[PDB]
């Protein structure tokens, strides 16, 4: 269940400063390449609670955090990302995501 | 603002899910139970996010509120927010407001989130003048004239919005964190203005000319991903930067790169780069995207041991071996390359993510001891082997090696040939110029699992 992702590690200081959102990563899929592709996630954080603590911009695929994070409330999240192109569709299957809550620091 | 006499919760929040949290903040047992002013004079803050709520009706009685979360919900008309001048303080991102005219009067507010709105008029953001972080990211602005006195912002965001002209940023010169990504930016001339500048992000725009950005010594964040950008002489004047993002651009020449030494991330995919040698030194460096440029030659690479993440897909590259040293690599992306010798590999003994579909590889014997491997792929291969004599039947080995070191069986084999392991053959009654063969075999390599798969071309000599 690799296919064409291609996504960095993923973690965010807790108790950032703004201004939010904030870039984490930007996830890619190399059928872009061949087409448009959107961008979706899910999981908790993303669409359960806690909703839209994560989301992502669908034409860049940017995933972006949008309020400080607390490690001793939540040290880890599980997000799953989804791609397709402008027919509607799906150039991917879906991909977990980890998101490790991390040390402050002052970014 | 004040109820006259005592009244039921559920009759100052007339929202269902408001009245609910207010009665855990003023300690009552249900929603019908009554309040006095005095019980209301005693909130000071109220963090009510995620809950719900469509109308904050009854707020206005709460006149010692300081600070306010109602992101995440379902807020249209903000009208009880209008009086409440004690507030420092809104999170208020993600709701569906229209109308920002409640704010006009609430000068000591210094921090106000109002992403993923439905703003376009920010005017009565004009006065707010206490403001030191302002985000309005989302929304569909086009003009900020009334940001032009906000003179204490220290962070400002208004990425994703239609803003073509920056002018009124101009006076602005405590901004320290700007985002202006995924607007109509051609112009940022007004950004040399911004001399205490830390970090701008500005991706997905119309910039090609960043000279404006030479005195702007002390950004050590910079992304333009997504732009026009040719010529990036200026960058050589940022020696501070640590983190530069200039993906998707049109750069060929890396030159003034080469004194950025601080710089642990480093993105370049998508643009015309042929010569990597101006990367050589930057040792620095932790992450580093080269994907879709026109690279064969990546021996500059071998020096970067803190490489933990390295993306090399769509270019020219047959020799992956300068990888051999980064042994600290833990994720490896090389997909439509012509890389066939993967011998190499066996040194990144911490590699997880192992991309290295479309290439030309044949045997995944020198990946076999890889186990801390958790995502794979080895689809899509295809090299054409040194032909061999045309016959009136050829045989040739099988040369296509699974993991363990056994020969994978052909998937199909053209011109009606047959497999007996280990040869191929073909009976061939007339000159053909070439034969091939497919195969198709799932594997697993520690808990990474892809289909191995590709085709074969054998040219035939006469
Ligand atoms: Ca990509
Ligand atoms: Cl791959």
């Amino acid at each position: 269940p690799l296919g064409s992702w291609v996504i960095p590690p993923i973690s965010c200081p807790e108790n950032e400063k703004g201004p939010f959102p904030k870039n984490l990563v930007q996830i890619k899929s190399n059928k872009d390449k061949e087409g448009k592709v959107f961008y979706s996630i899910t999981g908790q954080g993303a669409d359960t609670p806690p909703v839209g603590v994560f989301i992502i911009e669908r034409e860049t695929g940017w995933l972006k955090v949008t309020e400080p994070l607390d490690r001793e409330r939540i040290a880890t999240y599980t997000l799953f990302s989804h791609a397709v192109s402008s027919n509607g569709n799906a150039v991917e299957d879906p991909m977990e995501i980890l998101i490790t809550v991390t040390d402050q620091n002052d970014n | 603002a004040t109820i006259t006499q005592d009244t039921p919760i559920n009759q100052i929040f007339t929202d269902t899910a408001l009245a609910e949290k207010m009665k855990t903040v003023l300690g009552k047992t249900n929603v019908t139970d009554t309040v006095s002013q005095t019980d209301l004079d005693q909130v000071t803050t109220l963090q009510a996010d995620r809950l719900g709520i469509k109308s904050i009706d009854g707020v206005e009685y709460l006149n010692n509120l300081t600070q306010i979360n109602f992101s995440n919900n379902q807020l249209t008309d903000i009208t009880p927010l209008k009086n409440l001048t004690k507030l420092v303080d809104i999170l208020m991102n993600n709701n569906q407001i229209a109308d920002i005219t409640p704010l006009a009067n609430l000068t000591n507010l210094t921090g106000l989130t109002l992403f993923n709105n439905q703003i376009t008029d920010i005017d009565p953001l004009k006065n707010l003048t206490n403001l030191n972080r302002l985000e309005l990211s989302s929304n569909t602005i086009s003009d900020i004239s009334a940001l032009s006195g906000l003179t204490s912002l220290q962070q400002l965001n208004f990425s994703s919005n239609q803003v073509t002209d920056l002018k009124p940023l101009a006076n602005l010169t405590t901004l320290e964190r700007l985002d202006i990504s995924s607007n109509k930016v051609s112009d940022i001339s007004v950004l040399a203005k911004l001399t205490n500048l830390e970090s701008l992000i500005a991706t997905n725009n119309q910039i090609s000319d960043i000279t404006p950005l030479g005195i702007l010594t002390n950004l050590d964040e910079l992304s333009l991903n997504g732009n026009q950008l040719k010529d990036i002489g200026t960058l050589a004047s940022l020696t501070n930067l640590t983190d530069l993002d200039l993906a998707n651009n049109q750069i060929s020449n890396l030159a003034p790169l080469s004194g950025l030494t601080k710089l642990t991330e480093l993105k370049l995919g998508a643009n015309q780069i042929s010569n990597i040698s101006p990367l050589a030194g930057l040792t620095a460096l932790t992450n580093l995207e080269l994907n879709e440029n026109q690279l064969e030659d990546i021996s500059p690479i071998s020096n970067l041991k803190n490489l933990t993440y390295l993306t090399l897909y769509f270019n020219n590259i047959s020799d992956i071996s300068p990888v051999s040293s980064l042994t600290k690599l833990q994720r490896l992306f090389f997909y439509n390359n012509k890389v066939s010798d993967v011998s190499s590999l066996a040194n990144l003994t911490n590699i997880n993510w192992l991309s290295a579909g479309h290439n030309q590889i044949s045997d995944l014997t020198p990946l076999a001891n890889l186990t801390r491997i958790t995502q794979l792929g080895l689809n899509d291969q295809a090299w054409t082997n040194a032909p061999v004599n045309y016959k009136a039947n050829v045989s040739i080995p099988n040369t296509v090696k699974n993991v363990t070191g056994a020969l994978i069986a052909p998937a199909t084999i053209s011109d009606g040939g047959s497999y007996t392991e280990p040869d191929i053959t073909w009976n061939l009654p007339s000159y053909t110029n070439e034969v091939s063969y497919t195969f198709s075999q799932p594997v697993t390599i520690g808990k990474g699992t892809t289909t191995f798969s590709g085709t074969v071309t054998q040219p035939l000599k006469a």
